[PDB]
């Protein structure tokens, strides 16, 4: 009542409010959950895809309430061109070495297996010292085939290149065929992307798949 | 008993150095703000489907969609079903408060051989006629830190015109400033009235010579 | 000689509250989170300004991946699209078709009547789904909109028709034999099952006499 | 020779983390909060058992105090209730009347049509509310119920009537020149704007020909 | 860094604490039910406002109210528009699964000199014919710990009997025994299926000598 | 790296789970808040006035899963009556001295005065040792009337009783016309109680005020 | 600087022992009013001095000295040159607001065999006619805790009357109760509206019976 | 008793050293693997002993010892007594699965002036005919690291060819690539899938021009 009861009152109230304190940092945190942040930038992007190009057909946006555009030739260079600066703070490489993409299909008029799934394995990846623009890949294409006179299973090396001037990672034809596959990235979200499959000549789309980074 | 009390001030010491750390995150929510975010992606989108009225209308609430002359656009009198031709939000007078300052990029593309500066628009006066408040009348004074032969130079002129609520278009002519200057045209179609989207050109054509755009400038 | 230490330790505490207070109140003066019914209607509006390959009489599965079926199988009992999304409960919602179910805006004609801008009301009065046969949802319902705003005369066409879960479009017409009035055709494209973008049509082509952003109630 | 104390440290925390979550966890196999919606509803339920003082023609302010005022008073713009709860919004609420408001419920009938228990709809039409006299807002709608529950044939009369903010009541009747159909009384004393208890009359002597418990889409 | 660590460790214990006393909390919490006390207040309440239905029918979904009959109250046929006649939760056959033990106080008041004693009526065993479900037939033991002259005797009797779902009512009568036992019956109105309301009464009249308040007994 | 980033990750993740604690602490708390008890309990009250009586005239109900009705005259002697113990755990006095109530009036058909309102100020109370069940009060009743002819001001004291029986408490008839107070409390509430003015002798209602507690 | 920063404390430790002493001083100092005091000597003596205006008549300020009538003592119209005659101190309701309480003990050398006891004034209720504002009507509950054969009783009854601002009289008859008390009569010169001079009296001599010198009871 | 638990640790940090030492031998225990090694000699003995059947004929097993032509070695009809042709084992389609990798060093011996360089042969596809089963077909990419006139050079060329089960032998023709590359050949005779012997040679009369040992990469 004294020594003892004026002790735990000064004691049953500082958690009484470390808790008070910790509920806030909580309904901060939730404003700032990253999560929120990409899955909310990544709509952004389906809209500037649906406006008028904001800069010219090979320069790269800067964004930010003043833009700027800069070549896509300078987009992670090592050189602060771009006023704000995004042309070298977002440079994280998404398919690196190691990493396993599936591929769902969902329209397919050229493929030569018209496969349910289809696997895409990054083998190695290498950037060059003096050229950041542009990383350099070699991956596998997996391919789980299977019909009535047999059951074929295909692994097709290619080289390829990821370009964070455009998150798109274009990937050189495997088969003699002409065609090859060309996945462009959210921009924010880095474990799903469209993969078109086309006719490197042409540049024509006959295939879409939508690739789940394999977590 | 000097530890349990001695001791429940090292987990005291703590909420101290957390309660600062949240201070820091108060500061980073401000940043990203969400019902803001979405409204900018709403006009972003809304400009795109386009209002469904003819040029020069209004219009309104997206229940009881309707046109209005934007002679009327905030008139005073309740002309559309819902009224949103009159809801305070649209006629903010704030937008435009005399006082207020633009600031930004201006990319030249069409009249000038101009490299990358900034403009800045700064509204001197408005009036509002008390007998036809669909308009706010405004003189603002435009300042171009643009680089020339040699150093920093700064080509300004006074401006006169109007805003529009319908349209929340803001235009500024020269104040018959005899050098030829370039008419300068806000948009503020961004979902505040913070930001505006801005384009120089001839009063007659209205052909557009540079993009520009403005923020808001904060007073602290 | 022994509160000495404590008198302002309960001090100390009394402060971090009101720096806290002062926090928790810079917080309030914050606009709150939106709605998930929001942002919804945002990835609908946008979704409906992107390029969509489902030709017509075809609508695409709401799953992650946007595979196209034929409107004829949705809701059908059988998984018809890649992941079953033609087949989920978010998508065979009966929540529309819910007998005394209505829904309206403001038409505003454009090509069959004089009237001027006036409450259009499109609600369901019966519906039955046949058991072989769940593709659609029969049903009739009711299209009225005010004729004169002042004496408040309005017209009340009877409709009959049904609820396509692939387009998630209702289409209506009138029962054949009453004055021959309008039809009508709403889609709830919107991103959720209260709004609508409903359009008075001519029965016989389809032909739009009207048009009226709906809401539901 | 460093780690040999943390090593465990980490363990005894990431202790914790598990003796809570097979905390967390027993918690989400609790029954969750009810949604206020439904307290509502009950307070509603109880408090109609409740003895009333306010006789026909009046009923109580919304206040603490259960003060009885004229149903002619209610949301007119004066202060008639001792505390204001006449002309608070949450009284007001114009939430009922709106165009396009659309109720339902299974309508079993009692005294005037073979029909066997079918769906009864009775949706607003169109409502305007007079600049000068508040207390009421007149309005048109529309009842429906069906017929023969096989071919799904449906009867639909126009109505004409207002709304009380002081009973809460929606009042119809048909608009006089049409078969003479019936009228239709509901009643939103429920506790929220979307239940009601409606019971379709004969306008003639508002004697019950049929009841139907509704809600509101 | 002896100290840091060494400490951070007073940080850790009171979440041990903590963590701990947050258990009893929420065995606190197990007893204070909402969801399931708002549904004892509705029930308390629709039997004063009583169901709309004549006696020995159902009434269905607050929505589209109409009567069914009890002996479909749940046969298998959806019998109510709303089907609310077959709802799963209506005919939860574990009310009164075998095994089950109800007890609680039977004060009398009408047809027995006896002092506020408790009885005890357990499930034996329970058919429910596969052609008509709309009844789960059973068989239950009764027994009644009340003092007689000098010490604590044991009155019990062996029972057959119903349950219906449309009333959630059980009842019991005595398996012929002779010696005269009255009928117990139990209504499941208390908007669970732990506790159940009944009467001691007489098979013919079926008046009601005295009053029982049973609650399912727990298994731990 | 070492004796530095790995002994701040043995404390950055002391706290991440010290909020998770204190977070579902909260949850906890939510369900348990005495105020949303009371404010429920109050509710079921109105209930049980609704239902038929539970027990005789004179008889106090001890409520529970199984019901128990004990003499009015045993709720608060300080002997168990009642198997559950109701009858004997919640014994606070409600209107103690030192205590202010103000009543809003709402149908008035008796009083002098008509008045808006009317305070309640409980000067002393006083339990008896040996007879716990009823608590003696004494209070002073103010009126503030205003008329035309002239403006009075009143504060008539009178005896009372509080009855744990039924949280009811009788204020004897102040003034010599036959009219006294009878306020029954809620049972959870306590800062609010239902005021009706009566004849006495017959036990007529005339008037009802609604007393708040003046805190 | 563990020292001068430690030992600074002593330092405020100290001021707390003394703002906390400091606290009974200024406990001790209300006790002690000055401006009170003071007047209760100017009254004090006024009294033999005597207001130099004949009985049933208003004295007015000291400078401009003059009689009135008490029917205008305090009656709305400015009769006296200083209008000290509506002087708000002069007419404070509050003196005998109704729910006041005087208590002390009445000496009795008059009219009956009593012992020093005690008598409780208490303002029952208080009108004021608002076309005659120079009185306050009011009724009164007077208490008398004396013994008596055996123990402590209360001679007790209700009384009517009114108060003079002019006099600062309160005089309190009893409502007709024929059991023949003696009507109180109070006056509150003492240089405020706490203390009152009071006698007991036969309301019709106006004979003194007994001396009370009343005190207003503190509400806390 | 803070000495017998205190130091009941320094008895615990001992097994920590000694669980993690003892996770090093269990790295070097999964190197030197006795079921396999066995299996390696076994294998290489067998080749030393040579099947007792003829060129192109499969040997059953060791105790019901009979010739199969390999045109059944896999097919999916019991043909020998024991049915060791169609053993799982025999016929695991993961020797050749695609996207196996082999790779190497290439000695050259015959028809090619070659320094000991790695050759790379990798599974670029596989079908397996389901009307006949004996024999999985596939093409592959054949790479070869070798240096030439200055620096690191590559010299590859598409395959296509067959794996038969019964010989395990993998044969790989160059897709007609009109470069004139030899032939490579390998037969996984060493106990495993995973290591093979293999030659490049003449398509024609499959003379062996250099001696190629490939192991299966691994993909960590
Ligand atoms: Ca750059
Ligand atoms: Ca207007
Ligand atoms: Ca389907
Ligand atoms: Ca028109
Ligand atoms: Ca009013
Ligand atoms: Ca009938
Ligand atoms: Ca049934
Ligand atoms: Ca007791
Ligand atoms: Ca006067
Ligand atoms: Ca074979
Ligand atoms: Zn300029
Ligand atoms: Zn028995
Ligand atoms: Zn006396
Ligand atoms: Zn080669």
């Amino acid at each position: 009542q004294s020594h003892d009861e004026i002790i735990d009152k000064l004691i049953e109230r500082t958690n009484k409010i470390t808790t008070s304190i910790s509920h806030v940092e909580s309904l901060l945190d939730d404003r700032l959950d990253p999560k929120r942040i990409r899955k909310a930038g990544s709509l952004r992007h389906r809209v500037e895809e649906l406006e008028d190009p904001s800069c010219d057909e090979h320069e790269h946006q800067c964004g930010g309430d003043d833009p700027q555009c800069i070549s896509k030739l300078f987009v992670c260079d090592g050189h602060n061109d771009c006023r704000n600066g995004e042309d070298e703070k977002d440079c994280t490489l998404p398919t690196k070495a190691g990493d396993k993409f599936i591929g769902d299909v969902c329209f397919d008029h050229c493929t030569k297996r018209r496969p349910e799934h289809m696997t895409l394995a990054f083998e190695s990846s290498s950037i060059a010292a003096f050229f950041t623009p542009i990383a350099d890949l070699h991956v596998h294409i997996e391919i789980e085939s299977e019909t009535d006179e047999d059951e074929s299973e295909v692994s097709m090396p290619a080289d390829g290149e990821y370009s964070f001037a455009d998150h798109r990672l274009t990937i050189h034809p495997p088969e003699e065929d002409g065609l090859g596959l060309v996945g462009e990235f959210d921009g924010y979200n880095f474990d799903r992307f469209v993969g078109h499959i086309v006719h490197e000549l042409s540049e024509e789309v006959c295939a879409e798949f939508i690739f789940h980074r394999k977590k | 008993l000097d530890p349990r009390l001695g001791a429940n001030a090292f987990l005291i010491i703590r909420l101290d150095r957390i309660i600062e750390k949240l201070r820091t995150k108060l500061d980073e929510a401000e940043k990203i703000d969400p019902e803001h975010f979405v409204s900018e992606i709403d006009a972003r989108v809304t400009k795109i489907e386009g209002t469904h009225c003819e040029k020069r209308t209004f219009q309104c609430g997206g229940n009881e969609q309707e046109c209005i002359s934007d002679l009327l656009v905030c008139d005073g009198h309740k002309d559309c079903h819902n009224a949103h031709d009159e809801d305070p939000d649209v006629c903010d007078t704030s937008v435009v408060k005399a006082g207020n300052v633009f600031s930004g990029t201006s990319t030249w593309h069409g009249c000038l051989a101009r490299e990358d500066h900034v403009t800045r628009i700064t509204i001197t006066a408005s009036k509002r006629r008390k007998f036809f408040t669909a308009r706010i009348w405004l003189r603002a004074l435009v300042e171009s830190e643009l680089e020339r032969h040699g150093e920093n130079v700064t080509s300004s002129f006074n401006a006169k015109g109007y805003y529009n609520f319908a349209s929340r278009r803001l235009i500024l002519l020269p104040t018959d400033d005899h050098d030829d200057h370039l008419a300068v045209v806000c948009s503020f179609n961004r979902g505040d009235n913070e930001r505006a989207e801005c384009h120089r050109v001839t009063e007659a054509t209205l052909h557009q010579c540079a993009d520009l755009f403005v923020t808001l400038e904060e007073h602290d | 000689r022994f509160q000495y230490l404590v008198k302002n330790q309960n001090l100390h505490i009394d402060y971090l509250a009101k720096k806290l207070h002062d926090i928790e109140e810079e917080y309030n003066k914050l606009t709150h989170d939106v709605d998930k019914k929001t942002i919804r209607q945002l990835k609908a509006r946008i979704s409906n300004l992107e390029e969509h390959h489902c030709d017509e009489h075809e609508s695409e599965c709401r799953g992650d991946v946007p595979e196209c079926i034929h409107d004829l199988l949705f809701c059908d009992g059988e998984k018809d699209c890649r992941d079953g999304s033609d087949e989920d409960p978010e998508t065979c919602s009966l929540n529309i078709t819910h007998v005394g179910s209505s829904y309206t805006g403001l038409a505003t004609w454009t090509s069959c009547e004089d009237l001027n801008p006036d409450h259009a009301i499109v609600t369901i009065t019966a519906a039955h789904r046949k058991s072989f046969f769940p593709n659609r949802v029969w049903l009739r319902a009711t299209l009225s909109y005010e004729l004169d705003e002042h004496d408040h005369t309005v017209s009340t066409t009877q409709l009959r028709g049904f609820y396509n879960f692939g387009k998630r479009e209702l289409l209506l017409a009138p029962l054949k034999g009453q004055s021959e009035g309008y039809g009508v055709i709403c889609d709830f494209n919107l991103g959720d099952d209260d709004h609508a973008d409903c359009k008075i049509v001519v029965p016989s082509s389809l032909f739009v006499c009207a048009h009226f952003n709906a809401q539901r109630y």
